[PDB]
This record gives structure tokens, C-alpha cells and sequence, in this order.
């Protein structure tokens, strides 16, 4: 099996590279469940889950592209064109700075709902209750 | 939940009234008044939950409402009341025993409503500070939207804060008991401060109210899941592979006293259910053996088992049974029989069946589908009516008419004429003997 | 509140140096059966024979599982009764020998009787009392240690012997802590902190557990049951932890082994050894294995041999056959379904038909079980059914007949409900019929 | 290109009405199973119904198996197609329901998408910074990380947690190296070494890869098509952690294992979730058992039970016998092998034998699908030895013959060349009558 | 490959001309000119590789020749072509189902050609110079016969040469790409050229092969192990549709093969239920079935077959069939196994042999060849002659002498009713 190992590395090599591109995270789309039971709690999970921050995303998104309002209201026809003053170039600049940074806390908004919304099927809490040895301590047990 | 329309799509459940006196058409059932009713007073007795380990046979010919009336009943159960629906030849696996598969199935019809009381305080920590040499001390201050707390630190407590790496602006958990520290996630503040952010790190709000709480979550586990669970060190992982393996009758015996102990405590609620095996007749002796003491027990559930056959040969023997069961079986059991439908009755059925699929019959048509149901079968013009559906569209007519069902049954055959087909053209069909003529001239 | 269908089987009924009574303990009937069953109720509490087999025979409907349980009631919860069917015999992991050994094996018992003295309460003080050294060398030598535990009503000063730092040290006691001290054997260990320091700290992890009652010295008797089956398979598992055997075995889930006869003889020769020293006692137990006949013939065989080991539980089997081939043979046909070779090796007890009046008895006492109210002529007809199709047909014809009159706004059972459920639920003649 | 049996089937070849053309798509004739089958491909694109079941009847060499084959070109690549065979599903590691549960659930294809933000370029900087204060953290009080990566486009500067800090430096990765990271997920990638560093040193192993093209920081929409038996195994046999137990489980063989119901019902809910948000969209596909007379009366049952289901694809069966007993029963003769019960949830789709003029045909379009010339006599001839035995026969035999006139140096098949062929490689009647 | 000889190692070709006529005699195969021919046109389909799906049945008496024609046809076959040859009987499994025993077996049989593009620097070693951190310095010299230049080494370099721990004086050869050392001998041999030379090396692997790698983490091990085990159908979707894939690309290239089931009368009905589909599939590669038996009852059905094989799969089949020998042909097989074993016999003494295998049978006198000559040894004679062969008949029965021995004392052998009669008296 020494002598196989070149071509294990070449076929691997190989198919690492369609295997890469078009495959889609079901750990991070919550598709995959089934190791959430080891680290995670029931009661923990739900209070995550209500505890989500979407509306403080929303709100911030919503007061930048209102400041990129006025903005486009002071500054009137927005142009590509290349650039001779150093005020034209700044405001340009900014706006798509601010573009950026709102595009930025959008994204970060879905992650961060998609991070939020893993549960276990069990939590570890009920893994222990059902698993604890009823009332039973070191008091009464059998030396023998 | 996931779905589409399917056979049974359009029973909501038993249509009966108060008094369990069943609709003449409710809840998407049609006929079958006295099945009805005798389904509704098993339903009635599983709902009072004193009776256990009841069996019960639905006979009658094919395609006249068995599997209907199963679902009807589930569906009348809800949620809460587990329904383990099986077929008869799913008990046969090459991992469990007979036995085994069947006392895997008793126990998942029967749910435990347990109940775990937890104190907790949860709050965005402000501020840490920690004095240290002999043995440290420190005071941690948490807020709500609400309130905020100065708190008192012990050394196994500031170990644990250390070991959890806890900073400003982190949502947290502690269990007062335990003293378990969980992280919750950061605060909104803190969003900014990454371009890239890594896999743990989670934002979210400042809890409300009051910092220390208590609150009470009841979980519904079945009997075969604790097992599981207490069988192996990590059988929770056995209850979605299914590797579970034959369990230990001992840890189900103390399951039983775990279970009993909860009870008394008032912890613990038994919620019992319903086990439904589809085509009990493809089941051996040894399981009827088995079925007729596991029914006699204090957590059996209720058994519904939905037959066709008449005097047919019981699985695992060399004789002819009343139903394809044992007579032992047979003995405690009660039995609901049905009947078959007249043309009204079929009429009825197409028509819910032809609303379930958004598809606009006409009179002349849904004449036409009842009685090749009545010539042929039931299923046959179920089957049909999609057929003619998408006949129909194609023509670029939005509504079916005598033509699309003529079509429908000129391209699809049936059971009858197929029969008819294969007789004429014996020689060209392989038979029994293997011989068959591939050659035409 | 749930009712299965021996609910009402408390016992056998009989009264000492006497027979059976007619009706007590939920029996009706059956005099004979429950007398036999007495009987070898009295051989098994002797403790004193192994391998003793009865054969419970009879028609359906008989009594044969009331009278198992019967046996198990009466025998109370201590001694171990094992239920089980013949077809469970048959499993995928293991051979039918095997199980049936483990079977056997779980119906023997043992109870082991310690008593413990142990010191219990908070430590109060810590002082280790200086004593002249014997080697001299100018060192400071300690000849005792000194502990004071305080407890409800009681509180008390120990000087212990030297030897109590060491596990003092590990168990990292302080003051205020409460502890536990077995007297004999030196060890201690900590329960946790005392209720009365919970409030020096608004935040810490360990647990704080209420102040221990009575006197500081205890004298405690603990009982624990077991079985030959619990330890052979505790012998024949890893401890479970860190080292290597353990992680594969959490890699290969733990099937069924046939567990060798070194183990078990292993397993004997220790308890023997403890029972000689006087901690425990040996409790047979009862095998009932319901449904013999679907046994085959090799486990017949080996029930032939097992019946013959020096300790073998008593085993009850029961079977509605008559003559009938013995699954596995083509041409024996033995009475009931057990060959003849076993057959030899039991004794027999009937189990006779029901009349009119104990079918009405039997059906009033469930209903009566059920909390149930029926009026006389809806108990006659219920009877007249069950002479007429079967006794258990009507005993689970009750429950619809009960439900159809609170539907109808009414708490007795009457005979139009009677015929109402007859009309919904066939019994199995009529279902044959149509 | 290789040439297999199926190959010149290209599809149903029927009009914009639905009527079959007489010789169209490979095919010829079979147009009211033609029809059939274009009916059913329409029911299958409405993705409405669950639990549908065909069956095509017909004797050997009929076209069942070109019917399934052309029901699956028509659909596209896009939809599920399973082919099975009854003898398939008699496996030894699981019970034959499982795996026909498992068939059934991976012909149900769901295509998830997913945004993704990835930063990729050749480090430049890596300069990790402390806290303003030693008392702000513990230990090492590693505060944010700067990393500066270049791509074809220009350079940008990023501000990266202390755990992607950890994530590089588990990677190893150093200034130069062309790197990738998901925003994703938090994951470092090394891509390799910078072409830049290509002449560095004369002898070192190290993949040197080219600046990535494009900016460094692009978001990509990621579209996938998997099937619900695909999220079934994830969740069964996960592939996370790096623990000994862990990796001695992945080592160890992939025994397949009877995945539970209730693994089931958490994949459809969280399918269906996602199905509502928008994000994924359900594609019922076809399940197909070729010889289905193969089956047990037990998975004939149990198919009873999973055609009820409320996602369950629409499976087509083909059977070439007639009242045949069926297997693992002693008495139940059936229409086709299949027992009465699964026959009433079917609609039975007849195909019929073929003439001598469809049988030339097919040999025709076989001929020219094989690059082979064939003069008319030898086509007669070819004709009548395939309606004299059968289809099959001068299909396969049509190979021979080309080989035989090529071994002449001969352009085309002549009658010669059929009659060698037949001298040298017989069939199944004259082999029966050489050896009686 | 050193090994001892077995019972087809004469035959080393199909012994065909140009025009696929088969010579009365050549490379070790004798007569079947039928036979030979349709074999021949069966190898022309392979090597062409454009007809997929193909099943042969080689059908015939016993000891006519069909495990030598296919034996004929693998040689004549040649290697660089995949070749699988497996019994009826190995299909029954109990790790693995029947179709997916069969599944492997026909993918086993379709090779896939793989160039490999590796820039290696071959050379002896002269001197190595490694620092400690100033984070390593090294400088390595490689002379040939034509060069001698020094390398200026990086850190995984010289990690990589301190692990291997190599010499001075030893030819040396290193990956530029990979990073793999292979060790040589001092320089019988010596270094040829230039320092970086670019040469492409070929892998030959089969579709199973590439299942079973993809199978698992480290499932290239089961390929010897043998614990493969049902392999997900959607992994052989994936290598099929990369096969595609990357013969469209022509970075790999398909070689289609042999499949040869040496006694398909065992399989039952299901295997061949399974096969009737498997060949219609691309990627199937030509199967050779070789039976014997004229009319039997298939395996898992209760009635008769042609040839033991469903009526659907003989359909699906073209039959090549053998004929019985003669005795010149008889005469002529002889001579040649017994210039295999190294055996002179005389005229009389192969005379004598022929005569015995047209009586009785050809394997029997093949066998007798090797007992002949050790029965000359003994008396220390080089030729075989008639009186040897005699003595060897005399000692060693054939098939009808046996029978005709326990008819004649059917009392002292056990019955099939378990009766014997083991006392001499009475
Ligand atoms: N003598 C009795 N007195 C009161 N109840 C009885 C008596 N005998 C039987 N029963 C009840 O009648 C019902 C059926 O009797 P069982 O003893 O459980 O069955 P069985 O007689 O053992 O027949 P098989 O072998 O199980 S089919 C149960 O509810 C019993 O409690
Ligand atoms: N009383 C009824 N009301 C409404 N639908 C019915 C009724 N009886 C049967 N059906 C319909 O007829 C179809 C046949 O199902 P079923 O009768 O359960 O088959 P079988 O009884 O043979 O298992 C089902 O789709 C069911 O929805
Ligand atoms: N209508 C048709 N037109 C052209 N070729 C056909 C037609 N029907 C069958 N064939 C050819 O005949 C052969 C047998 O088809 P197949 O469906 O595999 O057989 P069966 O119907 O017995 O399963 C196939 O190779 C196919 O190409
Ligand atoms: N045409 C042939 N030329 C040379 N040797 C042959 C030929 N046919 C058979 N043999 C020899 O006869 C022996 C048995 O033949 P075998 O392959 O077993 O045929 P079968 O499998 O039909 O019994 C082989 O050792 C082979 O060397
Ligand atoms: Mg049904
Ligand atoms: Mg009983
Ligand atoms: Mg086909
Ligand atoms: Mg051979």
C-alpha cells in the first residue's frame, strides 16, 4: 500500500478542485444538527434565538442610508467621471464608503441570524436529567 | 410541515359531532358511520388515558378507508399524543431482533412530559474587576434593561471567569447552583470593531427584566428515547442513527422505576399513544406471541392494526387464520369492520379528492370518473383525475371535461384490462415456467 | 390510574394452613391451580432446591399469566421475577443458549447487608497536638489530629490518629466545610459547604448543602440487590475512562458477548466467598418464559442441560397448545409443546374453564377495577356475551360500553349501551363470518 | 465516443400538443406509450402531487427501459433520477426498507443558495497588537490583528479577530503566501506560495500559485442542488471534530444504518423553513425500479406505506413477466409479478411489440448512431434474422459485422459480412438446439 | 513475476494473421478455429473501445477449451488493459450484497489513464552545507555527467533532507513539485544528463479504485484489506460524471476492459436481473460468460434455462460455442504441455497418451505427463517411455475406472442413504 500512496494524492488532488467551488456550508445554514446536543443547551438556545439583534442592525442600516440621503440631496448629480476637484473626489468617496459600510452590516445581520438560530434536538440539560443517577451519593453506596 | 398533496392529504380528521355521532361528509371523510363511530370511541379512550394496551383490528376490503380512518384518528390525536405509524414488514431488520423492533415501537408510542426547573441570571457584564496576591477577590457588575447588580466574586468563581475569558460587553448565563458560566454572545456595541468575524462570536440584546429568574420547561421525551439515552454514553447519537442495538431488558426495567419514581415525584406526565402497523398480516408468529403479553403491561399503548385478508396463512406456520392472525391475538381484540361505498359515496370522495388537487371538474366528467370507480376501483379514478388535469391543460383548457377522462383511460390501464392484455399475449410475457417468446415472426 | 389486565391479581388468596378461598385476592375460581401455585410459592421462599420446573397448562382465557404474577406478588418484590416470552429467546446478536443463560442467571439474586459508622457534620477546628518524638532529631512530631464536627443536636471532638492529613489534605477540607469519615477505614470526603456561610458570598460555584441531623456518629445499614446477570456483565465491561480499551470501546458500540464460564465461575467463587463471611444472602428467583411453545428444539436441549446446573432458578412455563409438533422437529408431537425429554423434568398444573357465574364475578370485579358502574341485567347480558364468544372479549368490551354512556351523559352502564358496543366492535366469530 | 444501448435516445419526441411523431427523438413508434410517458413528465414538472406511481408492461425488448431513459432526458439534469434494479435493494448491511427509504429520499432534490463573502489575496503585513492596558485582558492579551492582502485590483487592509489571528498561525502562514479566508465561517485557507517568491530559492517545495484576479474582498452566491438523502448522511455521519475518537470514527468503514424517523422529520422541518424563507426550493424527482418482479412481498408492502408519504417521488416500474407468482409467496399468483394491492395505487402504461418496418428502422438508427454504413440487402437481411429471433440479437450483431468488413478493408457491412457473423457467434435458440 | 507452471501457461496468444484467420497452430493454441475467430473479433471490439455494454457467452462441452480461449484472449489482450477474471462463487459475500459484489467487478474492469506532469532533479550527491539560524542556511551540491552546481536550499528543504538523513556519495532524486526524495545507490549506474529534467509519469487505476479512495479518509488501504463495503451510489455518480468531465478536458483517458465470470451457472437471479441492467449503462465493460451445462434449472428459480441463464440475459447475448477435439488435435495439445513441463516424451509413449485422452479425457492425460516422468526419474532414465505411462495408469485411476471400482463394491463405500459396510466378514 506504500506504492499506492502517489496515486491516492493525485486523485485526491484531482477532485479537490471540483469539490471546492460549487458546495454549500449546511453546518453554517444549521442543516446539520446533530452535534448541537454535545455543547448546547434547550433553554440556552431559545433565549439566543430571542435574543437575536436584528432589529439594532435594521435601525443602524436604515439611519446610514438616511444620512446617505441628505447626502445625495446636498451633493445632487452623483457621476463616475474622472476626477478634478478635491471636494467632488471626497463626497464620491464617502458615498461609497457608505455604501460599503452598509452593505458590510447587512451581511453581518444574516450571519449573525443564521449564528443565532442553532438548537439542539436535546439539550446536554436534558441529556443530564434523564442520565443522572436518580438521588443515589457516595453515602449509601456498596464498598463491597 | 414538509408536504405534498398526497393520498390521505384531505382528512382533517373523524367528522364527528358531540355526541360522537359522525357527519355525513366532515372534516374530509365521507361514509363509513359506524367505523367512524367506533373509531371515535377508541379515540375517546385513548384521550382518557386509563385504559392501556388495548388492540384493535380494522378489516374490510381494499381501498375502503382502513389507512383512512388510521390517519383520521391521528389526526384527530394532534400533537402531544404521540402516533407511531409502521408498516408490517418494517419490523424485520438484520441489527434487532423481531422482539426488539417491536418493543422499540411500544415504547415510542408512549411519551413522558418531564419537567426540569432551572434558576439562572443572565445580564451584559459592565465591568470586571479582579485583585489578586493567597486567594483572589473580585466584584463584577451586571445590568438588564432594568436593573443592575454589584456582585461578590469567590475564587472558584474567578476561575471560572477566567477560564471562560469573559470581557465587557458578553451576554452570560450562570446557573446559581452549579455556578456554570455560559456565554450568551456579545453586546451590538462591539460589532464594529471586525471586519471578519470568527465562528464563536454571536450579537445579541441585553435581556430584560429582573437579573435572577426562575422558570420551569416541560420536554416530551418517549420512553424508548430515554432508554436510548441511558443505554450507551452517547446514545442520543443511536436515536438518529438508528445504531442503537438490542438494549439492555435491565436498563429498561429501570427506566420503568425512573419513570414510576417521577410520577409519584409529580415531575413526570404519561401522555400514552398509539401504535398503528400497517398489514399486520405480514408478521410472524413469534411477533403475535410477543404482541399478546406486551399489551399486558401498565405502559403498553393502544394498538390499531389494519388488515385485508380473509382465511389467508398466518406468516411463520403452515395454517389458514380467521383474519391471517392467531386466534390467541384475535381473542383481544376488538374488531372495527368497513363497508363498501355505494356511487354517491365515490361521487363524494372524487370530489374532495378533485378540490385537494385545484383541479375544476365538471359534472359530465365526475359522472363519468364515479362510475369507472364503481366498473373498476376507487384508486383507479383518483389516479385519474390528475391524469386528466394535465390532459386537459395541455389542450390549453383550464377545466376537465368528458374528453381529457376519455383520453385519461384510453392511455392508462387498469388493473382488469391489463389482466385482460396479458392473457390474450401470453407468449410474449415470461411466466412462471420462465419460457416466453421474443420472436414475432 | 392506569389498568392493565392484571391489575387486580394481587395475590393468591389463601389463608394460612388452608386452601385456596373462593374469591380473594382477585382470583375467582381455580382452586386447585392456586393451591399448586402455593405451594411451590412455599418451595421457592424454602431457598433451598435449584432447577424446578412447572408447566402452567390450559386453554386461552385460563388464569395461567394471573397465576404467574399471582406467584410474583405473593413472593413480594425482594425475590426476583423474571417475565419473559419464548419468542424474545431469539435474538441477532448472540446465540439462543446464550440468552437463555443470561435470562437464567437474572432471575438468581443477591443481597448484601453492610454497616457503616461514619462521623459526620462541619469541621470547626484543626489542631494537631505536639507528642515527644520517639527518633528524637529535634523535629515536630504530631501524634493525633483534632476535629470538631458540630450537627443538629449533637457536636463532638475527635482525636484521630495522624494518619488523617493526608486525606485531609486531598479532599482539600477547610473550616465550615462538612465532611464525611468512615470510622474504620480513615477516609474522608466532603459533601460541601455549610448552609450558614451562604451568605459571605453573593457569588460562588460550589454547593451548599443544609447541616447534617441527629449526633455526629452514625450507624447506618445499607441493603443493596443485585443479580448473578448484573455482575457478569460489570466484570466483562471496561471501567470506562481515559485509557485505550475504553476509547474503542466507545468507537465499537458494546454488542452481546457469549460470556465465557471462567467469569462466571470467577463471579461464584467471590460471591460464595462474601456469603461465607456473612454480607450476603442468596435469593433464587422465579424465570416465567410465557409462550413456551415457540421454543425451539435446541433451546429445549439446553434447558434440559441448564435445569441440571447446581444453582438454577425455578421456571415456570405456559402454553395453550395441545398436541402440537415441536417447533424445529418435523414428526414430534409432544403434549402441549414441550418434547417429552422436558416434559419428564416438570410437573403439570391445570388450569380449568370458567362457568356462568364466574364469568360474571370475574367481570363485575374488573368493572368494579375499571371504576365502572353497570346495572344488573347490562352484567347479565355482559355475561351471557362472554359464555356465549369469549371471557376477554367482554372484559375489554367494558371500556366502549363505559365511554358510550358518559357520551351520553350518564354514569351507569346500561344494556342499550351493552348492545351498541356489540353492534360497533365484532368479535372474532362474527368478524369471520362477514 | 462510446456507444451504449440507450445512446441514440434523446428524448420523448412528441409535438407542442403532446402528440408523438411517428419517428422522432431516436424513437419509433410505441406513440400511445410515448404520450403516456409525456403526460407523466408534465405531471412531474407541475411538483404537486407525491406518491404517483406508473408501471410499464410489456414484453422483452419492448422499450420500458428506453421509456424511463427518455422520461429522464426530457426532465433535464436538473431533476432526480435514481435508476434501481429489484435485486439492488437485497443488501447486507440494512434492511431492504431502509434502503428503499433511502432510494425514495434521494429523488428528492432540494436546491439550497447561499451568499458567501470570502477575502482572498497574498498577505503583505501581519502585525498583532496588544491592549491599550495589561489589565484590560488575560494572559497574552492579544488584542485585533492587521493583515494586509493584495490582489490583481489593489490592496486592502483588514481588522480581524484574535481567533482568526489563532487561525493563521495554525495554518502557517506567512508573508507572501496567497491565503483565503470565509467570512462566512471564520475558516483560513492556504492557497500556497505567491508566484512573486517563485525564484526565492532554486530548490524548495512549495505550490507556488498566482495572485488571485479580481478584488480581494468578493461576495459570491452560492448555488447548490442536493438531495434530502444527502442532509439525511450529514446528520447520521457527521464529519466535524478533530478529536482521536473522531478520527478513528472517520477511518473506520461508512456501514449504512437504519436512519430513524425522527432524523427524518428534523431535516423536512428544517427544509421547510428554509423552503418558506425563500432560500431553498423542492425538486421531486423519479424514482426508477427496473425488473421489479425481483421484489419480496415485504418490500411490496412497505411500498404501499411509503407511496402514502407526503413527500415521496414519483416512482416508474417496469416488469416483463405475467401472472408469475410473486416472490416470498407460495399461492398469490399476480398480473405481472405485482401483487393486487400495490396494482391498485398504479396505472399500468402497455407497450406494445414491434413489425418488421419498425424493427429496420431501429436497426437504421443504430447503424448510423454506430458510425457504420450498411448496404439495404444486408439491412433486409438484418430485418428479418431480427424479427425471425429478435431485436436484440441484430442489434448486438450489427458490431461484429463491422468489425468483420473492416478485417476486408471494406467500407460498409455487405450480406457476406452478416452471414460470417452468424456462422461465427450464434443465438440463444440455435445454441439450445446445438447442445439438446 | 517468478511462479511455478499451471495448466494454461502455454498459451501466450490467440494465435491470429492479419486478417483474424487463426492459424492451425500458434502461440500455444490449438484447433477451435471458430472458436478463435469470434474471439478475435471480440478483441478487435475491445481494442477499439467505442462499443460499450457487450456480453459473450462461451458455452461447450467440459475441457473444449474456454477458460484457454479466454486465457488467449487476456494475453493476446495484453496488459495497460484492465482484465478480471472471477469465479461464480466469489460473488457470495458476507460483507458484501450480490450486486454490489458485481457492481465492483464491473468497475474494476474499465481503467482510467492519468498523466502526471513532475519536475524532478536527478544527480549525485557531493556536498551538503546546513547553518543554524543567523531561520536555516543550507547549500547542496549535485554532480552529473555533464554538471556540477550548487543548490541554495529553503527551510522545508532542509527539513526534508534532515529527516531523510541523506548522504554524500549517493545518487539522489528529488521532486521539485511534491517534495519526495527517493534514495539510490552509489553511482552500474550513474547520472545520465541534465540536472532538472521534465518527464511525465502515468497512473493506471480503475472507477472502483476511484470509489473506494473517495470512499473513505484512508480507503486506498481497502483496495488490499478488501473491507470496501457498500459504497454510496451518489460517490459513483460523482466519479462517473468527473470521468466526463475530465475526458472532455483530455487530462485522462478511458481504457475499457474485460469482465470474465468463469462459471455464471452459479449465480442466481438476482445477479442476473442486475447484470441485464449493469450492461446497458455506459461505462460497462465487455463481459465473458463461460458455461457448460446444456439445459439446468437457474439458481433461486424452480425451472429449466437454456444454458442455466434467464431467457432476458441469453437475449441480450451473442454465444460463442466450442466443439470437441479429435485426435490429431488431441495428439498435437499434448506434445505442447508436455514442452511446457519439460517432459521428452517418445513417439510411442505420446501414441499411448493420445489414445488414453480420446478414451477417457484430455485433462487426464495432461496430468499424467508430470507422474510419467518422476516414474522415469526413479529408474533414471531422461525419456519417458511406454512402460512408464503404463505404470502411471496402473496407479492412478481415471473418472470411469473409479466409478466402475465402487459399482462393482458399492457395500464398503457410504451410500447416500448413510449405509456401509465396514466389516470385511459377512
Ligand atoms: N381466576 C381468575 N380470576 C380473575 N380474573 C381472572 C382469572 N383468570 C383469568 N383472569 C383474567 O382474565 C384475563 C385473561 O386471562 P389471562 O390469564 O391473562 O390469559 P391466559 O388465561 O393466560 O390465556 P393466554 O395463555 O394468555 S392466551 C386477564 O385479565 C386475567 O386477569
Ligand atoms: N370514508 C372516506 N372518506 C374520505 N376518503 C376516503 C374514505 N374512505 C377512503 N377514502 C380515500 O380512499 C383512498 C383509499 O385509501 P384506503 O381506503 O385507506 O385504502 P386501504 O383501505 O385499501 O388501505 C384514500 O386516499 C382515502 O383518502
Ligand atoms: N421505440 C423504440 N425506438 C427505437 N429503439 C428502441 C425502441 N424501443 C426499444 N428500442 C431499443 O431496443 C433495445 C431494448 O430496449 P429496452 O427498453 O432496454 O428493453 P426492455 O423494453 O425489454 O427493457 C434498446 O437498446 C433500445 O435502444
Ligand atoms: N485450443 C487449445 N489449445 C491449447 N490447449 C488447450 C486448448 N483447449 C484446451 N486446452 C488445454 O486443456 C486444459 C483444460 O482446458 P479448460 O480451459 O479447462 O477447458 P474447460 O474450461 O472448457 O474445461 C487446459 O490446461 C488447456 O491448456
Ligand atoms: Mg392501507
Ligand atoms: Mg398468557
Ligand atoms: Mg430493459
Ligand atoms: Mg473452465
Amino acid at each position: 500500500a506504500s506504492d499506492y500512496k502517489d496515486v491516492e494524492r493525485t486523485l485526491l488532488k484531482l477532485f479537490k478542485k471540483n469539490n471546492q467551488v460549487n458546495r454549500v456550508d449546511l453546518d453554517f445554514l444549521n442543516l446539520v444538527f446533530t452535534l448541537n446536543d454535545k455543547d448546547l443547551t434547550s433553554y440556552h438556545a431559545e433565549e439566543i434565538s430571542k435574543l437575536t439583534c436584528v432589529k439594532n442592525f435594521v435601525e443602524e442600516v436604515n439611519k446610514l442610508r438616511e444620512t446617505n440621503k441628505q447626502l445625495q440631496e446636498e451633493f445632487g448629480e452623483a457621476s463616475f467621471l474622472n476626477f478634478q476637484d478635491a471636494n467632488q473626489y471626497f463626497k464620491y468617496s464617502n458615498k461609497q464608503k457608505l455604501e460599503g459600510t452598509v452593505d458590510m452590516l447587512n451581511f453581518l445581520k444574516m450571519v449573525n441570524k443564521l449564528r443565532c438560530d442553532r438548537r439542539p434536538i436535546f439539550g446536554k440539560n436534558l441529556i443530564d436529567l434523564l442520565t443522572k443517577d436518580r438521588r443515589v451519593k457516595y453515602d449509601k453506596s456498596s464498598i463491597i | 410541515s414538509l408536504s405534498l398533496i398526497a393520498a390521505h392529504s384531505h382528512i382533517t380528521g373523524l367528522g364527528l359531532d358531540e355526541n360522537l355521532q359522525p357527519r355525513p361528509t366532515s372534516e374530509g371523510m365521507v361514509g363509513q358511520l359506524q367505523a367512524r363511530r367506533a373509531a371515535g370511541v377508541i379515540l375517546k379512550m385513548v384521550q382518557n388515558g386509563t385504559i392501556a394496551g388495548r388492540a384493535v383490528l380494522v378489516a374490510g376490503p381494499p381501498s375502503t378507508g382502513k389507512t383512512a380512518l388510521a390517519m383520521g384518528v391521528s389526526q384527530s390525536l394532534g400533537k402531544d399524543v404521540p402516533f407511531t405509524a409502521i408498516a408490517g414488514s418494517e419490523i424485520f431488520s438484520l441489527e434487532l431482533s423481531k422482539t426488539e423492533a417491536l418493543t422499540q415501537a411500544f415504547r415510542k408510542s408512549i411519551g413522558i412530559k418531564i419537567k426540569e426547573e432551572t434558576e439562572l441570571i443572565e445580564g451584559e457584564v459592565v465591568e470586571i474587576q479582579i485583585d489578586r496576591s493567597g486567594h483572589k477577590q473580585g466584584k463584577l457588575t451586571i445590568k438588564t434593561t432594568d436593573m443592575e447588580t454589584i456582585y461578590e466574586l469567590g475564587n472558584k468563581m474567578i476561575d471560572g471567569l477566567t477560564k471562560e475569558k469573559v470581557l465587557a460587553g458578553d451576554v452570560i448565563s450562570i446557573d446559581k447552583a452549579s455556578g456554570k458560566i455560559t456565554k450568551l454572545g456579545r453586546s451590538f456595541a462591539r460589532s464594529r470593531d471586525y471586519d471578519a468575524m470568527g465562528a464563536d462570536t454571536r450579537f445579541v440584546q441585553c435581556p430584560e427584566g429582573e437579573l435572577q429568574k426562575r422558570k420551569t420547561v416541560v420536554h416530551t421525551v418517549s420512553l424508548h428515547e430515554i432508554d436510548v439515552i441511558n443505554s450507551r454514553t452517547q446514545g442520543f447519537l443511536a436515536l438518529f442513527t438508528g445504531d442503537t442495538g438490542e438494549i439492555r431488558s435491565e436498563v429498561r426495567d429501570q427506566i420503568n422505576t425512573k419513570v414510576a419514581e417521577w410520577k409519584e415525584e409529580g415531575k413526570a406526565e404519561i401522555v400514552p399513544g398509539v401504535l398503528f402497523i400497517d398489514e399486520v398480516h405480514m408478521l410472524d408468529i413469534e411477533c403475535f406471541s410477543f404482541i399478546n403479553r406486551a399489551l399486558e403491561d401498565e405502559f403498553a399503548p393502544i394498538v390499531m392494526m389494519a388488515t385485508n385478508r380473509g382465511v389467508s396463512k398466518t406468516r411463520g406456520t403452515n395454517y389458514k387464520s380467521p383474519h391471517g392472525l392467531p386466534l390467541d391475538l384475535l381473542d383481544r381484540s376488538i374488531i372495527i369492520t368497513t363497508k363498501s361505498y355505494n356511487e354517491q359515496e365515490i361521487k363524494t370522495i372524487l370530489s374532495i379528492r378533485a378540490q385537494e388537487e385545484e383541479v375544476e371538474l365538471s359534472s359530465d366528467a365526475l359522472d363519468l370518473l364515479t362510475k369507472t370507480g364503481v366498473e373498476t376501483s376507487l384508486r383507479y379514478s383518483s389516479n385519474l383525475i390528475s391524469v386528466a388535469q394535465q390532459i386537459a391543460m395541455k389542450r390549453k383548457n383550464n377545466t376537465v371535461e368528458v374528453e381529457d377522462v376519455k383520453r385519461a383511460y384510453l392511455l392508462f390501464l387498469d388493473s382488469a384490462r391489463s389482466v385482460k392484455y396479458v392473457q390474450e399475449n401470453e407468449s410474449q410475457y415470461i411466466d412462471d415456467q420462465g419460457n416466453v417468446q421474443i420472436s414475432i415472426a | 390510574t392506569r389498568t392493565a389486565a392484571h391489575t387486580h391479581i394481587k395475590g393468591l388468596g389463601l389463608d394460612e394452613s388452608g386452601v385456596a378461598k373462593r374469591v380473594e385476592g382477585g382470583f375467582v375460581g381455580q382452586i386447585e391451580a392456586r393451591e399448586a401455585c402455593g405451594v411451590i410459592v412455599d418451595l421457592i421462599k424454602a431457598k433451598k432446591m435449584s432447577g424446578r420446573a412447572i408447566l402452567l397448562a390450559g386453554g386461552p382465557s385460563t388464569g395461567k399469566t394471573a397465576l404467574a404474577l399471582a406467584i410474583s406478588q405473593e413472593l413480594g418484590p425482594k425475590v426476583p421475577f423474571c417475565p419473559l416470552v419464548g419468542s424474545e429467546l431469539y435474538s441477532v446478536e448472540v446465540k439462543k443458549t446464550e440468552t437463555l443463560m443470561e435470562n437464567f442467571r437474572r432471575a438468581i439474586g443477591l443481597r448484601i447487608k453492610e454497616t457503616k459508622e461514619v462521623y459526620e457534620g462541619e469541621v470547626t477546628e484543626l489542631t494537631p497536638e505536639d507528642a515527644e518524638n520517639p527518633l528524637g532529631g529535634y523535629g515536630k512530631t504530631i501524634s493525633h489530629v483534632i476535629v470538631g464536627l458540630k450537627s443538629a443536636k449533637g457536636t463532638k471532638t475527635l482525636r484521630l490518629d495522624p494518619t488523617i492529613y493526608e486525606s485531609i489534605q486531598r479532599e482539600k477540607v477547610s473550616i465550615g466545610d462538612v465532611i464525611y469519615i468512615e470510622a474504620n477505614t480513615g477516609a474522608v470526603k466532603r459533601v460541601g459547604r455549610s448552609d450558614a456561610y451562604a451568605t459571605e458570598f453573593d457569588l460562588e460555584t460550589e454547593e451548599y448543602v443544609p447541616l447534617p441531623k441527629g449526633e455526629v456518629h452514625k450507624k447506618k445499614e445499607i441493603v443493596q440487590d443485585v443479580t448473578l446477570h448484573d455482575l457478569d456483565v460489570a466484570n466483562a465491561r471496561p471501567q470506562g475512562g481515559q485509557d485505550v480499551i475504553s476509547m474503542m470501546g466507545q468507537l465499537l458500540k458494546p454488542k452481546k458477548t457469549e460470556i465465557t464460564e471462567k467469569l462466571r465461575q470467577e463471579v461464584n467463587k467471590v460471591v460464595a466467598k462474601y456469603i461465607d463471611q456473612g454480607v450476603a444472602e442468596l435469593i433464587p428467583g422465579v424465570l416465567f418464559i410465557d409462550e413456551v411453545n415457540m421454543l425451539d428444539i435446541e433451546i429445549f436441549t439446553y434447558l434440559n442441560k441448564a435445569l441440571e446446573s447446581n444453582i438454577a432458578p425455578v421456571v415456570v412455563l405456559a402454553s395453550n397448545r395441545g398436541m402440537t409438533t415441536v417447533r424445529g422437529t418435523e414428526d414430534v408431537i409432544s403434549p402441549h409443546g414441550v418434547p417429552p425429554d422436558l416434559i419428564d423434568r416438570l410437573l403439570i398444573v391445570r388450569t380449568l374453564p370458567y362457568d356462568k357465574d364466574e364469568i360474571r364475578t370475574i367481570i363485575e370485579r374488573r368493572a368494579t377495577v375499571e371504576r365502572l358502574q353497570v346495572e344488573s341485567s347490562a352484567l347479565d347480558l355482559l355475561a351471557t356475551m362472554g359464555t356465549e364468544t369469549s371471557l376477554r372479549y367482554a372484559l375489554q368490551l367494558l371500556a366502549p360500553c363505559g365511554i358510550l354512556a358518559q357520551t351520553s351523559n350518564r354514569k351507569e352502564i346500561v344494556v342499550n349501551d351493552v348492545n351498541e358496543a356489540k353492534l360497533l366492535f365484532l368479535d372474532a366469530k362474527r368478524s369471520t363470518k362477514i
